[PDB]
């Protein structure tokens, strides 16, 4: 009613020149924000021998704080491929480790899985196990060096493989018959795929794992969780920042 | 002779203000004329009347004034001229200056005063938009600020962007009395924001 | 024959946002293909085209009762890091940056019963002096009338007022460019109804649309929780 | 999206990432 | 009056042929004389563990004898990007780091801050953790390793991100209501942004500050600080260089 | 495939001058813009469109009085680092470099009062002998006449002489592109004035402007103060 | 101003540094 | 099959591989 | 005189070396 | 003969080797 200001009148509200643009939003492109690399999770090598367990890239899960952490939760349904960094600290003294290779594997959305030492290398009596899978072919592999490495770690892309065209990040069903608790929002190879970390190391060090997904592609915009406790009344959230009264 | 502070004053309203403007008649931001200071015989040079615009004088301004009381903010310029009054047989000289930003007052902030400044700085005051006031030459400097400042218009209860300098050159030698400096400001292209409430 | 290469300081360090992609090792992989609606291009545009529901003292709305006056009904320090901003999708969504920038729009809807009408002063008020404490005293400043009973929901525009190019998304103790100003509603009469016995009072829901003007500006990591 | 330097196509469009129909 | 030459007359000056050009004055170019590594500044780092503090990319206090001190001192107000070097030196015997893994990240102006141990690498007991904003995400962490690491530097350019237009080198205001000391030429967010370095080093290291403004634009041309004592009356001011009375 | 490479002996070195730049790690930033006034270019423009005020024994000025002759008034060894620059900008500005090269404008503003009149023998006296010490010594080189009551300013280019292409911004013990001279200034005639006992004396102030084919070169960083 | 390589644009005009309007 | 870089003929057809009649 | 890459020119003409008039 | 790059030529073919009349 009314609009267009001055005059007490009801329904008129005042005018507003509104403004100009500057960044035309562009950093709250949802395809930018996740073409980067994240600290998502830290974990543990395996032994060269032993009968260990793949890992399983599954960022969907969350509770850490994170913003990745949500952000993946701000959508129903999401694709985007993936990128690794994997770092590897040190947890002892790093003089212990006079080679430290490493071997690394990736498996796509839905390979077979059991492994046992089952590759030998030998020469000089002593002589080398490596995994049944930690070896080269199908799957990347990757093998490197810690020793002087000037960079700890190692790096690349892997491809959306999922047999679901889009992944729910959230799900209202099961996906087994066996309508079991642990199978509610599960549906399989709602993920991508996973990763065998296995050497000499293994107590001497941790991994980090870091992801970048490019091509982010989301559907169904979802609520976005808080993150920060609830103010007080007519109250602002005072907080440390770059600006501040010094 | 009209000397331009870096360049003529834009009417440009706010980059940054979806919010309602209004613009000043200059029948509101009319004129104001007050006496700077009396320049006397024993200050040595490097002395100087320091006139941040326009505040601890805006209670004075009585119109503009009362329209940039009830508002957030505002863009102006600013006409000013110094003058200073004195016969043909004084002596001595100032340069007077608009500085953007200029500080030092020992926190005395917005409020005129009186300094020393420093030297490299009087030497180096014309390094600004200033006019010289030469006592056997002239006796008025004239000058026309623009809006300036990192915000595209500012608080001038928190900031003032220009600020006058009086400078002391070559001492008042000559008859034993004082001349006495003055100046009139006239703002240029006001604009204002946000109505604050009533007083009450 | 070999190519002459100086190998730049930084070499082999790693950062987190290199512009540039790693190696593949898993070529030739073709997805199958997505209908599936809803696919959203960039946050702001969910931001804009929807409506998020305030906070107040735990509800989503503010009460008027028989007996009002210029005692502010609705108040907000006009700030993201604001109270009745907390809950909201806007406020939320920009804890994942730096600076904000652009006017708000409010929606009150009024949810008293048709018995009911009251009628309300929303008004803006600059960050200066010490916040006002009655209608007379808002007044004086940038507001409309809301008369319910006319439309059961009103618009306002929080506008954008400020040196600042940009804004504060995460407010502290005040700044230049912490707080653009106030959101206050008053009571402008109170609750008439056709039986007092049954209507005492009515609640208005108050949700946050962003602004047409409203962007955001440098992604930012997530500091200790408070 | 973020992708942006002229070697950022040294691998081909089909053997770095994925490809819808 | 009279001007050109040779009659002693009054006004009458004598002949200059002005002279050529050669170099177009170019040196003196603004762009140029600031597109260069500085090294500005100079801090420790933070121990991976504890509550630490970010660094602040403020090159406008100067009062250190150092050229880009002045010049920065030159104009009212200020605009370039950024762009940095970090070194770290050694402060005690080589040897005793081993890894000497260092986390760097960078903060936009007006980024949130309070940040304690929060990511926890392990592996084979003794495990590390590492800053809570130390990690990898939306401001760029970057994490490099000083074991005979050939140049113990890292580096890259970061942008403009202040929320002011411009910045302004001096500020007759206050950035707050409470007209407070110390509030006074400051008006927040005038200036790059911060960082944070945390080590396993933090003793046995200082770091090495090295800013290169490029795209730099001047506004303003203030008076430039002198740089040397007065010298006598009717005097030089004799000095050493690269010419002189051998 | 991959490419063949050598690595150049430097390879790992720094170089805190490199004509090129570093990676970006925060792309996508577009700036806000800004109409904020005299943005300079190069340096060399407001020394140019600029005078500073000279120094001698701590004034901006010279004085002259009812009693003077040919005891030279004014002296400088024509050198940047020359004492009465010291104050300037000009003077200050050559601190960043190496080598200056042109002629320097002179500005003398007579300030005495109108009442009064004099006049002065300006000269520059180029460096060979061991400086002149009376006018009628000095009045055989490049001079003017300067009488106050005609103009009551005046400008005085001193010239660039020297089989050096470029002269040398921090002077020393006397070489050969050192010095280019000596800037004097003598009285002419003293100070003839209505009545003596109120002005006795008079002010000239001496700015310095820098020479149209003024350039500097080869910037430097800063030694120790002294 | 001082960028002189040709490998100075390796990474674009937008990536690199910061955009006016 | 599989190569799929642009660097990848960095060294010739003739060089690299083998070749059919 | 003895400058003989193709890489020479990396640089520019107007940064690596000097400039007559 | 035998040699078979592209980078072969990074040399100019009057530095590299020798030149006949
Ligand atoms: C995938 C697989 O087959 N794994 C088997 C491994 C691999 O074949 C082996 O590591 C290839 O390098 O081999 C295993 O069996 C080997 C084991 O029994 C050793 C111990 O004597 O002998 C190996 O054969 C010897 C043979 O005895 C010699 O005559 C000579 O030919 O050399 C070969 C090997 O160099 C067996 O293949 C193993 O022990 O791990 C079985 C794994 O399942
Ligand atoms: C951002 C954040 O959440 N930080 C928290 C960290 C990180 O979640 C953690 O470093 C991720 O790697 O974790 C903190 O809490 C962990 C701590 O209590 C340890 C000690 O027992 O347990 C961790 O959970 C274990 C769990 O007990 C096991 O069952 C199994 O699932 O492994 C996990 C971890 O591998 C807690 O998450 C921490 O101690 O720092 C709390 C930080 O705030």
């Amino acid at each position: 009613v009314t609009n267009v200001g001055e005059d007490g009148e009801p329904g008129e509200t005042e005018p507003r020149h509104a403004l100009s643009p500057v960044d035309m939003h562009v950093h709250t492109d949802v395809s930018f924000l996740l073409d980067r690399f994240f600290d998502v999770e830290t974990l543990e090598l395996s032994n060269l021998t032993g009968s260990p367990a793949t890992h399983v890239l599954d960022p969907f899960g969350s509770t850490a704080q994170l913003a990745w952490a949500r952000l993946l939760n701000t959508c129903t349904y999401f694709f985007s491929d993936l990128e690794l960094s994997i770092q590897f600290k040190f947890t002892t003294t790093p003089s212990s480790v006079g080679e430290g290779f490493v071997w690394v594997k990736w498996f796509p959305v839905g390979a077979p899985t059991k492994t046992t030492d089952a590759w030998q290398l030998e020469g000089g009596g002593n002589s080398v196990r490596i995994q049944q899978l930690a070896v080269a072919g199908m799957s990347p592999t990757v093998v490197f060096k810690i020793a002087g490495s000037r960079s700890q770690a190692c790096g690349f892309s892997v491809p959306y493989t999922s047999m679901w065209r889009v992944v729910p990040v959230f799900y209202n069903g099961w996906g087994a018959p066996t309508k079991e608790k642990a199978t509610y929002n599960w549906l399989p190879g709602a993920h991508f795929g996973s990763i065998l970390l296995t050497s000499d190391a293994h107590d001497k060090g941790g991994c980090y794992l870091r992801y970048r997904f490019p091509r982010a592609n989301m559907y169904c915009p979802r609520p976005i969780p808080p993150a920060f406790t609830r103010p007080a009344d007519k109250t602002r959230h005072k907080f440390p920042t770059n600006i501040n009264k010094q | 002779g009209t000397t331009y502070c870096y360049s003529k004053p834009d009417g440009r309203p706010p980059s940054t203000v979806s919010d309602p403007v209004t613009r000043l008649g200059p029948t509101l931001s009319r004129h104001y004329t007050f006496k700077v200071g009396e320049w006397p015989h024993s200050q040595s040079h490097g002395h100087a009347w320091i006139c941040p615009l326009p505040s601890d004088k805006l209670k004075k301004m009585g119109s503009f004034h009362e329209v940039v009381k009830a508002h957030h903010l505002v863009k102006n310029g600013w006409d000013v001229v110094v003058q200073v009054n004195a016969s043909f047989a004084h002596s001595g000289a100032l340069c007077v200056a608009a500085v953007p930003e200029y500080e030092h007052t020992h926190e005395k902030a917005l409020k005129w005063s009186e300094l020393e400044e420093p030297a490299y700085t009087y030497q180096q005051l014309s390094v600004f938009p200033h006019q010289l006031l030469n006592l056997r030459t002239n006796s008025s400097v004239h000058l026309v600020m623009p809006y300036i400042g990192p915000g595209p218009t500012t608080n001038l209860t928190l900031h003032n962007p220009w600020t006058i300098v009086i400078l002391i050159l070559s001492e008042l030698t000559g008859p034993g009395q004082t001349v006495p400096v003055t100046m009139s400001v006239a703002p240029i292209d006001a604009m204002v924001n946000g109505p604050l409430p009533n007083p009450e | 024959a070999p190519i002459r290469v100086v190998s730049v300081p930084e070499s082999d360090s790693f950062m987190s946002s290199v512009p540039d992609n790693s190696t593949p090792l898993y070529p030739k992989v073709v997805v199958p293909p997505r209908q599936v609606p809803g696919r959203f291009t960039n946050f702001i545009d969910v931001a804009k085209q929807t409506y998020s529901f305030c906070s107040i003292s735990g509800k989503p709305y503010f009460e008027v009762t028989n007996t009002s006056g210029d005692e502010p009904l609705f108040q907000m320090d006009v700030s993201l890091s604001a109270a009745e901003l907390h809950g909201t999708y806007v406020a939320s969504l920009s804890s994942f940056f730096a600076q904000y920038r652009g006017s708000l729009n409010f929606y009150f809807i009024f949810t008293g019963a048709a018995a009911t009408k009251a009628k309300f002063l929303v008004a803006f008020v600059p960050p200066h002096s010490a916040a006002p404490k009655t209608r007379d005293e808002a007044m004086a400043c940038i507001h409309a009338v809301w008369d319910v009973g006319l439309n059961s929901a009103f618009s306002f525009n929080v506008p954008y007022s400020s040196p600042a190019d940009f804004m504060a998304v995460y407010s502290a103790e005040a700044t230049v460019v912490n707080v653009s100003g106030w959101l206050q509603v008053y009571a402008l009469t109170a609750l008439t109804s056709t039986d007092i016995a049954v209507n005492s009072k009515g609640r208005v829901l108050v949700a946050v649309s962003a602004g047409p003007d409203f962007s955001l500006r440098h992604p930012v990591d997530l500091p200790d929780k408070q | 999206g973020n992708s942006g330097s002229i070697v950022q196509n040294f691998y081909m469009q089909q053997y770095q990432n994925s490809i819808d129909a």
